[PDB]
RNA sequence: ACAAUGCAAGGUUUGUAUUGGAAUGGUGGGAAUUUAAAACCUUCCCAGAGUAACAAUUGGAGGGCAAGUCUGGUGCCAGCAGCCGCGGUAAUUCCAGCUCCAAUAGCGUAUAUUAAAAUUGUUGCAGUUAAAACGCUCGUAGUUGAAUUUCAAAGAAUCAUUCUUUUUAAAAUCCGGAUUUGUUACUUUGAGUA
RNA sequence: AAGUUAAGGGAGUGAAGACGAUCAGAUACCGUCGUAAUCUUAACCAUAAACUAUGCCGACUAGGUGUUGGAUGAA
């Protein structure tokens, strides 16, 4: 783990076979409008894919769909302007930085709060080497709170 | 300015000076040989030494590189002329073979002491 | 020149102040089951011995030949 | 020089019932007896004989409610001078007894040191076939294969050990220290004794075995 | 982390050595690290390895021969010019008679030997007894 | 892990770690701190020249019991006063109370030798003659 | 140096005290030459060793370390001793004499330096307790960075291996044939260096 | 932890201090009392045998007895 000494290795592991199974009636028109659906009514990428697993009988968009399920997004429009993660590390950083205004003495959440901070820059570096930042693009503590919408 | 005529120590000393095995080996080649001084002896080691080097070094390199057949075989030659090896022991890893008495009977006073002429070592000295 | 011995499991080859490892002897069996002449023999380094796997090493060498039948 | 031999490879070789030590060191067996030892390398009869050596007579102290209580150990190299390297110690109270009980010490420890050669093979080997590094205690020692003319480039201590071992050509190392005499001997043995145990490309052969002293004169012994 | 996945490899296959196994799972395969395997083979230290194929990372098994005294890396991959690999092989490996120090050159990788014989030297990736 | 780094671009590390821990070696800062120069009365020298000051006895360490005979001198080069110890038998007396004493190191670089606390030289000619010479009698006899 | 006897030891020969003829530099003087002129070098001719006075020293002999528990003197004094130590009336250590040992026309002492030093550690140190893991985490530079992209295949020689030849895709170029295809590190050949 | 600064708080404990003993002496150990501190609030400090005296990330190697927290299966 990144920060903690957290070392567990919980993860999904997909299976060998990476042509879609016998068993998936679901053409792949169906499951991208299915996907944009879901990305309008507000839900992440990760959570859309979920979604997909459990309600729709599917596995994994990649093996229906040549794409994997941003990149289906970005090419229909509706891909977020700050990625997944690193907004979502934002929006902890903003419920730390109200939980420390409003409760000053909080020493543990303090130094919480700057692991975030660190990890989001780690994260918002990654994204400015890319393109999914732009390169004017700091992270605020002041601003942070508006970015999130 | 200096002169240009550059010199060179022929005898490196010991290293550890009261060995005895050493000390005793080096006293048993002064009197077999007739030889003045342990000096004598480092001379002759030292001679040795440089030529077991080169040996070393050809060694070291692959046959038919270039340097390794001439320059071996030039120190081959030479071995060879010096009344070290003659017919049956010219290869290279015999040059390195050579011990101090092999060197030391080709010493003038040696041959003189073989070849008759004189009753002794120190005679013919 | 003493060429010496190869721990017959694991290669290992085994020196003079090895002691320990051992030279085992299987006699063989002729239709009847009565002690034929000959031995097939296994040498085994100290190492496996101390391991505890020696055993094993032992079972699969068996198996290996036509001794014993289970390979483990 | 006729002994009662107590143990079954004595026994064996009390009579001619063994070609060389060689065979015995193949079988891995336990020489109890110097006795055995020395049979092996008589002046009559063999070509190379056990040359020793009183490398060391270190006093040894106690210290009980009257003084001190000194013993001697001695330690002893044995050799044949070709092959066969022996180390020896013991502590006793006497110094001439001590130096007797290793040179017994030695002769069952004796060991057959593999001589390599560097570069290529000429007539004999000399060197030792390949790095070998024993430790023992602090002093570890890295015995490196040279070119013939060297000589044992190394310590008194060291060069002494070697001769007697057979080699006659070698470079020394040696981390820690080498000032307490017996450890740094003991080091030289272990790295001699790593020389039949390495495994080189030589010895990828799979050769099926010899049959041990003990099953191929076993009819002998029911004898006794 | 991982760094150089071969060394790893070449580590683990020294410990499966030294234990005495006879098969042992090397967990990331690279190509290198096949490349170096198949030297090995090739000088007989090593028997058959099954390298399976996952969808990842492939984990390489293989099949050892109870042969090898030591296998390794020499990390710094040090460039070497072919004049200054005498001293480097004379300063690793037990003896010139034998053992192997492997080089990754602009020929593949190939052993001093081989190297020599070639004329290029390169990067030094390892070496075994 | 080694503790060093082992990187192939890493030689600024390298360098640099050894290059300050260098000093921590006590030879290499006696060789190369300037205060050589400054704090040694030979100033970087085999022998020096000084007259004498006061012939005195020096109480050996404390196992070891004698007075050792010294003198204290004056260097001409530098003004530095200084014990030396003086060899031989008798020779104390073969010295005069204010003679041109050449005076070498003791034998271990600045560091002080034997029984003698804090006397760190060894007068070894005066008025020109050898205090060996002198000790031995049958080379030379004192001019004056 | 050599040979005689005398003496010695060894399984007749080596070794070592009397003699005594050979050898020869050195040193002295002439030349020949050398050299700008001399001087040396070498060269020849006269001179010319037996205590071959034509005289080998230097530093050591407790250990480290080769060599004395030899003789007198000193008596925790004087002194020596790089270090450990020696000296308090047997000093194997001082001061001597004798004998021995080393290196020897050289041999000591000092200061510096290299090696010894894997005691500065790239090769190559150490960090529980010996000196040494920052109280802890974050962190910029720094160093380090998973796998992945043409894998392979076949023929001839040699003593399982070595060296060689041939083809297995795509694009541009040339009259179906034939021939160019990221940058740098790295490496190989060169070139050019008093 | 002590310490510092400023407000409160101030029970017990209790550096200082005071006696009582103890002892040749006792400015200590034992006892009785007892300020500072201990407590909170708001700052400083930035050190401890801050000790696993074991830097961190990584791979491998060997079994068993457990134990905290989940998951899987079966009784
Ligand atoms: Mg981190
Ligand atoms: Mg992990
Ligand atoms: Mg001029
Ligand atoms: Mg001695
Ligand atoms: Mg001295
Ligand atoms: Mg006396
Ligand atoms: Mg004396
Ligand atoms: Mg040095
Ligand atoms: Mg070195
Ligand atoms: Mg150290
Ligand atoms: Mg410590
Ligand atoms: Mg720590
Ligand atoms: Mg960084
Ligand atoms: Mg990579
Ligand atoms: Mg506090
Ligand atoms: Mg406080
Ligand atoms: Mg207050
Ligand atoms: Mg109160
Ligand atoms: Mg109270
Ligand atoms: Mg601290
Ligand atoms: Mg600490």
């Amino acid at each position: 783990r990144m920060y903690g000494k957290g070392k567990g290795i919980s993860s999904s592991t997909l299976p060998y076979k990476r042509k879609q199974p016998s068993w998936l009636k679901q053409k792949p028109s169906e499951i991208e409008d299915a996907i944009i659906k879901l990305a309008k009514k507000g839900q992440t990428p990760s959570q859309i894919g979920a979604t997909l697993r459990d309600n729709y009988g599917i596995p994994q968009v990649k093996s229906v769909t040549g794409n994997k399920i941003l990149r289906i997004l970005r090419a229909q429009g509706i891909a977020t302007t700050i990625p997944e993660d690193l907004y979502f590390l934002i929006k902890k950083a903003v419920s730390m930085r109200k939980h420390l205004e409003k409760n000053k003495k909080d020493k543990d959440c303090k130094f919480r709060l700057i692991l975030t901070e660190s990890k989001i820059h780690r994260i918002s570096r990654y994204y400015k080497r890319k393109k999914l930042l732009p390169s004017n693009w700091k992270y605020q503590s002041s601003t942070a709170s508006a970015l999130i919408a | 300015p200096k002169s240009y005529r550059n010199y060179s120590k022929t005898a490196r000393n010991p290293k550890r000076p009261f060995e005895k095995e050493r000390l005793d080996q080096e006293l048993k080649l002064i009197g077999e040989y007739g030889l003045k001084n342990k000096r004598e002896i480092w001379r002759v080691q030292y001679l040795l030494a440089k030529i077991r080097s080169a040996a070393r070094y050809l060694l070291t390199l692959d046959e038919k590189s270039s340097k390794r057949i001439f320059q071996g075989e030039a120190l081959l030659r030479r071995m060879v002329r010096q009344g070290l090896l003659g017919e049956n022991e010219e290869k290279l890893d015999y040059v390195l073979g050579l011990t101090l008495p092999k060197l030391l009977e080709r010493r003038l006073q040696t041959k003189v002491f073989k070849l008759g002429l004189a009753k002794s070592v120190h005679h013919a000295r | 020149i003493y060429i010496p011995r190869k721990c017959s499991a694991t290669s290992r080859l085994i020196p003079a102040k090895e002691h320990g490892a051992v030279q085992i002897n299987v006699g063989m069996v002729d239709a009847n089951g009565v002690y034929n002449g000959k031995t097939e023999t296994f040498a085994i380094s100290g190492h496996v011995r101390q391991n505890g796997e020696s055993d094993a090493c032992l079972n699969r060498l068996m198996y290996e030949k036509k001794l014993l039948s289970f390979q483990n | 020089k006729n002994w009662v031999p107590v143990t079954k490879l004595g026994r064996l070789v009390k009579e001619g019932k063994i070609v060389s030590i060689e065979e015995i060191y193949l079988h891995s067996l336990p020489i109890k007896e110097y006795q055995i030892i020395d049979y092996f390398f008589q002046p009559n009869e063999c070509s190379h004989p056990l040359k020793d050596d009183v490398v060391k007579i270190m006093p040894v102290q106690k210290q009980t409610r009257a003084g001190q209580r000194t013993r001697f150990k001695a330690f002893v190299a044995i050799g044949d001078g070709n092959g066969h390297c022996g180390l020896g110690v013991k502590c006793a109270k006497e110094v001439a007894t001590a130096i007797r009980g290793a040179i017994i010490s030695a002769k069952l420890s004796l060991i057959p040191v593999r001589r390599g050669y560097w570069g290529n093979k000429i007539g004999d080997p000399h060197t030792v076939p390949m790095k070998v590094s024993g430790k023992c205690g602090s002093v570890r020692i890295r015995l490196v294969p040279a070119p013939r003319g060297t000589q044992i480039v190394g310590a008194p201590t060291t060069k002494k050990m070697l001769n007697f071992a057979g080699i006659k050509d070698c470079f020394s190392s040696s981390c820690g220290k080498t000032k307490t005499k017996g450890n740094f001997l003991r080091a030289i043995f272990n790295a001699l004794s790593k020389t039949y145990g390495y495994l080189t490309p030589d010895l990828w052969k799979v050769t099926n075995f010899d049959k041990s002293p003990y099953e191929e004169w076993s009819d002998f012994l029911e004898t006794y | 982390v991982r760094m150089s996945v071969l060394a790893d490899c070449l580590k683990t296959i020294n410990n499966a050595e030294k234990r005495g196994r006879r098969q042992v799972l090397i967990r990331p395969s690279s190509k290198v690290v096949i490349k170096f395997l198949q030297y090995m083979q090739k000088k007989g230290y090593i028997g058959s390895f099954e390298i399976v194929d996952d969808h990842r990372s492939g984990k390489i098994v293989v099949n050892l021969l109870g042969r090898i005294n030591k296998c390794a890396v020499i990390s710094p991959r040090y460039d070497v010019k072919l004049d200054e690999i005498e001293k480097i092989i004379t300063s690793i490996l037990p003896s010139r008679l034998f053992g192997h120090l492997i080089l990754t050159t602009p020929y593949g990788i190939m052993d001093h030997e081989e190297a020599r014989r070639k004329h290029t030297g390169g990067k030094v990736l390892g070496f075994f007894f | 892990g080694s503790g060093k780094p082992s990187g192939l671009r890493a030689a600024r590390k390298l360098r640099i770690r050894r290059r300050t821990q260098r000093w921590a070696d006590k030879s290499y800062k006696k060789s190369h701190l300037g205060t050589r120069w400054k704090s040694n009365p030979f100033r970087g020298s085999s022998h020096a020249k000084g007259i004498v000051v006061e012939k005195v006895a020096i109480e050996a360490k404390q196992p070891n019991s004698a007075y050792r005979k010294c003198v204290r001198v004056q260097l001409i080069k530098n003004g530095k006063k200084i014990t030396a110890f003086v060899p031989g038998d008798g020779c104390l007396n073969f010295i005069d109370e204010n003679d041109e004493v050449l005076v070498s190191g003791f034998g271990r670089s600045g560091h002080s030798v034997g029984d003698l606390p804090g006397v760190k030289f060894k007068v070894v000619k005066v008025a020109r003659v050898s205090l060996l010479a002198l000790f031995k009698e049958k080379k030379e006899k004192p001019r004056s």
